[PDB]
């Protein structure tokens, strides 16, 4: 009898302490379609190829719509698209905003303005002088912008103020400080939904909505308390918006830590046990360092987290058979992803660089990160087939554009833990469309049996319709 | 300059009488002068997968007909700590060979005191 | 030939039956393949009834040697497939498994081979009976006195 | 012969059966056992029909010896095979098995084997009855008349 | 004869299973053509019973040479579709498939014409007794004597 | 005292289910968890001969009749510079072995590695 | 958590044109750089127990049927205390095998010198 | 025939009233996961390993946000993380509550703040 | 257990070994089962212990 095989996502054993953990796909997508007596294949994720060459390390992005170009932070300079624009000072992630007339950097704890005019300015409170407030301005965590307004939080106190109409390098005139205050701590980081501004402290993540009021001193914003989410987040940086709503990493406050996403009033959890014992090797520091992206291309809703040994891709769109997590990884020894800071600009993705001052364009038929082939590994799940002595592996592959004949390591464990013999098998060939990359003859399962499939190469992997006759 | 020899993986056990490979052998690795059939001197013995991940198994190491380690009857890559002492016995349970010190058993001795009285 | 020992003769006869060979990526344990070859020495001397059966060449390890695998079986060119294919057929069951209608109709053919020159050679007819007079057509004979047949 | 104890008997039994060998992961069940070596030797003694039966050389095991486990078998190596098929197809219903047609048809070919040579022994001509005369071809020497000497 | 070699004949087989050929998409694999080879250079020696059985001038691979395959087989261009029949058929079970019928088939019609030739060299008639005389309208023979036959 | 041990330099290179040599196969070594096949992947190779001159030949290694790497018909030791993943295919062309990641250090040279190391 | 692959210490002497043991093989240690049959060009030889007890023994090392070396008809290890060349013949007296300088270096002089020059 | 035991939650008879209940597992948690024919598995509870040395038995925790810290009542002591920071009287469970400058516990009638100060 | 309340004999059998990642816990001959059965399954360790896939042949 013939059997399919899944691939999407395998199983096995973890040693230290044989547990059953999930083998996800290492730099391959699952794209979810009916091909052919399959409905799915796996597509490895698009190549890099230099576009620009900048400062330093990449440490933040944004697509400012205001002047329609993509703005970056690289090293110490502020980059509009390729011309650098201004300096930017210190070494971590940025916080990044913009509006009609400026383009704001939270870092330091400074507000520091890009005015399109070339001036730079820092936010600061009204010179003594006037007779308008003065506030407590302390170190400035997380920024945002909503309605031609700054809104930032200051560092670890529950306030957040927000600026002037008339002059957004100081804050409002009377009424600029606001509290959550229905929590302990926490205003880790700041956002806006819709038109909500969302303060995700520990624990809690409150939104406030404008008031309406016109008379001078009274509150601006409102919390809406109909909406919270009794949950916190990691870092800064451990939130994004995904597809309607926020999905964040939560905080050891609620206990342990997951990837979750906002609903209405409350958080659907999207991670699974694997990610979450993933997540928890780590410390609060190591987690709190977390960056957390979005991307989208071919229908694909990738929700991309950075982690200090890990970098994680949930897909949205092929999620039918629950949540599918994928590992994203540079060179061929487990080392960390290497691109950072996806944005679509024009026709491409650009993307940053963790590790060099340079930039990537994320090209669609390569596989190659800067000329430097990649690995991609497809775990099978484990199977209970006692005595069943299975022949004829036979894997669909999509060939033809290929600079190379690559090889493909196919291997097949006993334990769930440790992998067997190696048989490299042609799975690609340059301009040739018709290959049927097969292997005829596998051993006899005595208990247990998975396949690891293994990839090198620098050109596209496409794979679909695994199948053995087990007899 | 070139300073590692392509040397052959996986090696060769053999018989002590004749020149036939030890099957179904038993292999012990145990501490520095010692009889590693006690499970008291025997020392951890781990597995180089291809992903790198080093695995600890049970120390009977088993021989198969080729002279070689296999795990579950697949040649696996076997690593130890630096100094061990080896005993090799055969499948009916003869004493094939015993290795004090596998350190002791280099082409060259000077090496391991000129590395270590000398100053770096 | 490229079958030079019992374990040779046993990988062989496993690659026939589908278990393992030099292609497959599970193996099979030395202990089974140990197992394996004492069944072929098992089969091997119930054949050879002590010189009294199928008479093939092939030789009997002994314990001192420890090895049983890695001796040269001994045996001629033309028999090792009938050997190999007969000790697949009998170390099917060990698998749970049941050698093909193939296999089977080729172990019986092999062994009928093997058999064969040691049933021609043992063909052979009776002396006279003791009772037999040798004729008066024996000239030497019935002049020297030997006038009946010795038999035994 | 790697089999030398009725331990080793019993093993390759159930490595046949299927129920405990390495090829299947399963070990001996230490009661699996002595029920297996209850049934070898019962199977023994009703085959040994106290010397009138088949004759295999099989040791008994005695009272005063403790463990039956672990004795030597005492058969030879054209025997083994025999002897082990048919305490496979014996102990199989132990488990609710049922012995394959490959082990059956083994067992039937080694029982055959085993009494070949014990029936061409026991093959023997009667003497001539107690009416007979020797003939004056054997009388005319010695005046026999009624005696055939028993030689062979 | 555009099959010259062993890798012909392995590869005309494998055709033949389905295994691998252009009609499928589907390359010959290096490690089965190893074991192809050695079957059918087993599968030859047991057929060519060391000059009793069927003569096919099948050339045998020696130790020296390296590699089994790329050597001439060197038989006639009429037993190169028994030959690679019947390696079809003895291999076909190394993969767990069948031959089918024809192939079946086209095998045993393939050795009863390889083996026609020879039977017809062997079907010769025994000499005369040595107990036969020539008879008297032999006149030379028995002029000079030739009473009988001299036969043996 | 006890200051060289005298040993067999020369490796062997058997098949991996049984115990007899790789009859005229051929070794590809490369980059470590990678297709050593590739020439892209070969990393260069050196025979050092007798005298040390680490004469650079092509990279498919030809095995003697009897395990061994020949050259011209003469046995040589094969050095290279780097940690390695190692292909051996057998006379036919099946794949024999692979090896992710093996590195043995050289044994030898070890008064070059002294009057390199340490300061006078 | 491993530094080292096992391997078997042992020697194993196997001719160079075939994969056979030597057996019954010879063994001729002499000076560097020259022909060690000849007994001038000769120099003594020592066997190390386990423990590390040196005994001096006869130049001509016998190999066994399995390609070991062995005294007493016991498996051995044969060290020297400088560096030597290596004659291996088989039991018919025709060379097998000849490394004219096992360490490209003599470790004798080279102990002093390293004595003398380098610093502590 | 091979029938599939659940391990999950198993049935008994209390021989007091001869009632049917349910075995619960001890120590055993179920984990539900298709890992082969099963569609779950049951692990065992992890063990605790010693990590600090307190006062006496344990009589409250809670996590205090604004410290981002652990506080635990054990025994006449109270623990911010490991250290010592106060001491409570009493001898059974206590209240446990965190604000913006104080942990306040509720004990013996009275509400007890120690101040971050 | 017949009856849900009093068990039976006890047996002893290896379901874990250190540094062996395949195991096969089994035990071949059960009882005949008069009315009902239950069975206890317990294990006293100081490792973590994962079972899963009881099953068992009725015949």
């Amino acid at each position: 009898p013939i059997q399919q095989l899944p691939m999407m996502k395998g199983m096995g054993k973890d040693f230290k302490n044989a547990d059953y953990i999930d083998y996800l796909p290492v730099n391959m997508l699952a794209t979810p379609k009916e091909i052919l007596n399959s409905s799915g294949y796996l597509r490895s994720f698009p190549g890099i190829t230099k576009r620009y060459d900048m400062n330093g390390v990449s440490r933040g992005v944004e697509y400012n719509t205001a002047q329609n170009a993509v703005y970056r932070v690289c090293g110490g300079k502020l980059y509009k698209g390729e011309s650098e624009v201004g300096d930017v000072a210190g070494s971590g992630r940025v916080s990044m905003a913009h509006g009609r007339t400026s383009q704001a950097v939270g870092v330091n704890g400074q507000l520091v303005e890009y005015r399109y005019d070339g001036t730079v300015k820092t936010v600061s409170n009204w010179p003594a002088d006037s007779g308008f407030t003065q506030y407590e301005l302390g170190s400035v965590r997380d920024i945002t912008r909503l309605r031609g307004r700054y809104a930032w939080s200051k560092d670890g106190t529950d306030s957040w103020f927000i600026t002037d109409l008339e002059d957004e390098s100081h804050p409002d005139r009377y009424s600029a400080q606001y509290r959550a205050e229905s929590q302990p701590d926490g205003i880790i980081g700041i956002g806006t939904w819709r038109d909500f501004i969302v303060c995700f402290g520990s624990s809690t993540i409150e939104y406030f909505s404008l008031t309406g009021a016109t008379t001078a001193g009274a509150a601006l914003y409102v919390a809406q308390p109909s909406l919270m989410v009794q949950k916190g987040i990691a870092g800064t940086y451990c939130k994004t918006p995904f597809a309607d709503s926020y999905a964040f990493i939560s905080h050891p406050a609620t206990g342990a830590p997951s990837v979750y996403i906002i609903g209405s009033g409350q958080a659907s959890p999207i991670a699974t046990a694997s990610i979450e014992k993933i997540i928890r090797s780590y410390t609060a520091e190591e987690m709190a360092t977390g960056v957390m992206e979005t991307l989208r291309f071919d229908s694909h809703e990738l929700l991309i987290i950075h982690l200090p040994r890990h970098v994680l891709v949930y897909d949205a769109s092929s999620s039918q058979n629950g949540p599918q997590w994928c590992v994203l990884k540079t060179g061929l020894y487990d080392d960390v992803y290497r691109g950072v800071d996806f944005m679509y600009e024009g026709n491409q993705i650009t993307c940053g660089d963790k590790s060099e001052a340079v930039v990537g364009q994320l090209q669609f038929d390569i596989s190659s990160q800067y000329d430097k082939q990649q690995e991609h590994l497809l775990f099978t799940p484990l199977f209970k087939a006692d005595n069943a002595r299975c022949f004829d592996l036979e894997v669909e592959s999509s060939t033809g554009v290929a600079q190379y004949a690559d090889r493909l390591f196919l291997s097949a464990t006993t334990d769930g833990i440790n992998y067997g013999r190696e048989q490299m098998i042609e799975q690609n060939e340059p301009f040739v469309y018709d290959k049927r990359v097969l292997w005829k003859r596998v051993g006899r399962i005595r208990r247990l049996i998975g396949f690891k499939l293994r990839v090198i190469t620098k050109s596209p992997v496409t794979l679909s319709g695994c199948q053995i006759r087990l007899e | 300059t070139a300073n590692v020899v392509v040397s052959n993986p996986r090696p060769i056990f053999t018989e002590s009488r004749s020149f036939k490979a030890v099957a179904n052998g038993k292999i012990y690795i145990g501490q520095i002068d010692t009889d590693p059939v006690n499970p008291a001197n025997q020392i951890p013995v781990y597995i180089e997968n291809e992903d790198g991940s080093h695995v600890q198994i049970t120390q009977p190491l088993i021989i198969n007909a080729a002279g070689k380690i296999v795990y579950n009857g697949q040649l696996v890559k076997i690593v130890t700590v630096q100094g061990h002492s080896m005993a090799i016995y055969d499948a009916n349970g003869s004493q094939v060979d015993y290795i004090a010190n596998v350190l002791k058993y280099d082409p060259d001795q000077y090496s391991i005191e000129a590395d270590k009285k000398f100053k770096y | 030939m490229q079958i030079k020992t019992k374990g040779d003769l046993v990988r062989a006869a496993l690659r026939k039956l589908g278990v393992a060979s030099d292609a497959t990526l599970t193996d099979v344990e030395p202990q089974s393949m140990q197992d394996a070859v004492d069944d072929l020495e098992a089969m091997m001397a119930e054949w050879y009834q002590d010189g009294k059966g199928i008479i093939t060449g092939y030789v009997f390890s002994d314990d001192e040697n420890p090895p049983a695998e890695g001796d040269d079986h001994g045996l001629r060119s033309s028999a090792v497939s009938a050997v190999f294919h007969n000790l697949a057929c009998r170390i099917a069951p060990d698998y749970a498994l049941e050698a093909t209608a193939k296999i089977i109709a080729t172990a019986k053919y092999g062994k009928e081979l093997l058999y064969k020159q040691t049933a021609i050679s043992r063909a052979k007819r009776a002396p006279y009976p003791s009772r037999m007079p040798t004729g008066s057509g024996n000239s030497f004979a019935n002049l020297n006195e030997w006038h009946y047949f010795p038999g035994e």
